[PDB]
């Protein structure tokens, strides 16, 4: 029963959408268990200076208890019946989701609405995740990776929405009012922005009913019916340094504008980020890894790990690659780095996109290892591609990628640009935006 | 766009940089000697060998 | 904690087609790299002259 087929029996993704805006989509398994949830499209990125943290703080309370359900009354329930409820905030997405016995199906969904409708928001309990918002930041602060990726938006986007952080700043997080937290909810969790999703063992049919009862929202003028389209983020090669010869590794990240969800080339990004692809010093694999830069950082003892990334957004998005090194092999380990990325411009071979991807479309698979992760898929497809998009389309693409595609687009995206750098760390070796910049050519 | 054309067709490729540099001087050589030489000459008029010339210059005998 | 930093303003030296922090600047990444390599090339050809 060749995986060829396999791919065009899976079940299709059902979509109908409702008077007030919502979509209900689904993928039907014959799975007992399940999984459902409303991804929002909301994030950071809809937040402006003024309330930066709102939505992370409005994460924290969305499990705290609704206005018909107080907290115990909420957890309780939920937890009584065996289900997971828990959720998510990126920059510009953000998501609740459950994990159920398919048999729960429709009170859920009850559940979700309420959840997204009629938050609390007792203004006892928000004083105390201000704290806890406050303390999980001094956490999140010793994780280098996202220190990273953070000053990585922080200068590659610098002066737009996009280079601020999810969880907002310390001076937000101290001051933000129950009303900021109100309005945000009222201004974004709106249904035509919102996508109620499911997998599992679910009628598709049963799922849209349930959504019709407690998913009702209305509509009088048009102002509701629409999605607003945000201001444009501007890209800018430069770097960051926020240097502590006091931490044992040093990270570094680099990258270029990426194109957007919706550009087609992404899959030709993927499939070259394929042939980098990443490592780390638990790969088994060793000396004898396939991805040259891997097989270089271990021959060199060049890092303690290293991984590319195409990070996508609605109108942007961030090509590149991390890496955290001793403060002694930050060169030679971003020296062959850029290496290999100029190789993908210049000499890209049809079997390194042949591996590359092979290695993709298992990746791709892996994204829909579960109601969770499938369900995740469909909330994500539907806000960013509008439809969705199935692994027999995904695999269909990706074959018609080979060696002259990835070297075009990835000269196209790569080839002499000023890249975006951030760099923590005992980053002394490694230097000069300069030399960096000359990396970006020739291979 | 000449800067976004010579750009995207001449400087950006470190192979047709070089040929363009070649390509370049070659041409700015004969331009650049042709008007230095103009501009001393005509800074010298009637000066020259070349502006006496013809009084000698299979001009008698 | 570092959600406390930004990236400071560049627009005293930011290049006039780049200054809007909403216009994509890749746009007029061609011109501003097309520029300076042209004064790069020059030079090339005055010195090989
Ligand atoms: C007939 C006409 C005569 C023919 C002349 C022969 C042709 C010579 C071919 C030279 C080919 C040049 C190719 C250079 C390409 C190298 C390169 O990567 O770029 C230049 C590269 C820098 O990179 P970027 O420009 O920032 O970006 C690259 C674009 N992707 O090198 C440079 O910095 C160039 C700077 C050159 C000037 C330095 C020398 C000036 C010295 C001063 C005194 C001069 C006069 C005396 C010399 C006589 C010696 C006895």
């Amino acid at each position: 029963a060749t995986y060829a087929q396999t791919l065009q029996n899976i079940p299709e993704t059902n979509v109908t959408t409702l008077d007030n805006g919502l979509r209900v989509a689904s993928e039907e398994s014959s799975q007992p268990t399940c999984t459902v949830g409303v991804w929002i499209g909301a994030g950071s990125r809809y937040e402006n200076e003024k309330n930066n943290g709102a939505g992370y703080f409005v994460e924290h309370l969305a499990f705290k208890g609704t206005k018909k359900r107080p907290c115990a009354a909420f957890e309780k329930e939920v937890e009584s019946m065996g289900a997971h409820f828990n959720g998510y905030t990126s920059r510009e997405q953000t998501a609740f989701y459950i994990k159920a016995l398919s048999k729960d199906m429709p009170k859920v969904v009850e559940l979700l609405a309420d959840v997204v409708q009629n938050c609390a928001l007792e203004e006892s309990q928000i004083e105390k995740e201000r704290g806890v918002i406050l303390q999980e930041l001094k956490e999140m602060d010793n994780d280098m990776t996202n220190v990273t990726f953070d000053y990585l938006h922080a200068t590659a986007f610098q002066g737009t929405a996009l280079a601020r952080t999810v969880e907002g700043t310390t001076e937000n997080i101290k001051h933000l009012t129950r009303a900021d937290l109100a309005s945000y909810i009222d201004t974004h969790f709106k249904a035509p922005r919102m996508v109620l999703a499911a997998a599992g063992g679910i009628s598709h049919k049963e799922l849209v009913d349930a959504a019709r009862q407690h998913f009702s929202g209305v509509s009088f003028t048009y102002k509701e019916d629409a999605v607003p389209i945000l201001p444009r983020c501007r890209f800018t090669g430069s770097e960051i340094r926020a240097r502590d010869d006091a931490l044992p590794v040093a990270h570094v990240a680099l990258a270029v504008e990426g194109p957007g969800w919706a550009d087609p080339d992404n899959v030709v990004l993927h499939v070259a980020n394929a042939i980098i692809g990443r490592y780390d010093r638990t790969f088994g694999g060793g000396k004898h890894l396939s991805s040259r830069l891997a097989a270089l950082a271990v021959e060199h003892k060049l890092c303690h790990s290293f991984q590319t990334f195409n990070t996508s957004y609605s109108d942007t998005g961030l090509f590149g690659f991390h890496f955290v090194a001793d403060p002694l092999s930050i060169d030679d380990m971003m020296f062959c780095a850029q290496g290999e990325w100029m190789r993908l411009c210049t000499s890209t071979t049809e079997s390194e996109v042949k591996r590359a991807k092979n290695h993709l479309r298992s990746a791709m698979v892996a994204q829909l290892d579960g109601t969770t992760p499938v369900c995740e898929t469909i909330g994500s497809h539907l806000l960013n591609y509008g439809r969705r998009i199935s692994l027999e389309e995904w695999d269909s693409r990706i074959s018609a990628v080979d060696a002259r595609m990835v070297r075009d687009v990835c000269s196209k995206y790569i080839y002499d640009k000023c890249p975006a750098l951030a760099a923590v760390g005992p980053i002394e070796q490694l230097l000069d935006y300069n030399r960096i910049r000359s990396g970006m050519y020739w291979i | 766009a000449l800067l976004r054309q010579a750009y995207s067709a001449l400087f950006r490729r470190t192979s047709t940089f070089a040929l363009t540099v070649v390509l370049g001087a070659v041409l700015f050589e004969r331009a650049f000697d042709q008007g230095a030489d103009a501009i001393f000459e005509h800074l010298n008029e009637g000066k020259l060998w070349k502006h006496i010339k013809h009084k000698y210059e299979a001009s008698e005998e | 904690v570092h959600n406390d930093v930004t990236v400071p303003d560049f627009s005293a030296y930011r290049r006039e087609d780049v200054m809007d922090a909403t216009t994509s600047s890749q746009t007029s990444s061609e011109d501003r790299k097309g520029f300076s390599y042209l004064v790069t090339a020059t030079a090339c050809v005055a010195t090989a002259y």
